């Protein structure tokens, strides 16, 4: 659902700032 | 360190967010 | 130059999150 | 409540990735 999504794409948004924190 | 943290909360944020929709 | 692409797509998911809530 | 709080958490994750970026 729209809930779901949205949670898909902050996790999305979580993995692109770690690859930005470390390498 | 910041970036990393805030990767850590936005994972916990789109987990309740899947979870409001589940339950 | 990533941080403020994402920062601004943040503050529309939540702007739409909180149309959701009304 | 829970879906606006959670609004808030972003947001303010928001400004503090602004305020990162810009120095």
């Amino acid at each position: 659902g729209q809930l779901e999504e949205i949670a898909k794409q902050l996790e999305e948004i979580a993995w692109q700032l770690e690859e930005i924190a470390q390498g | 360190g910041q970036l990393k943290k805030i990767a850590k909360q936005l994972k916990k944020i789109a987990y309740q967010l899947k979870k409001i929709a589940q339950g």
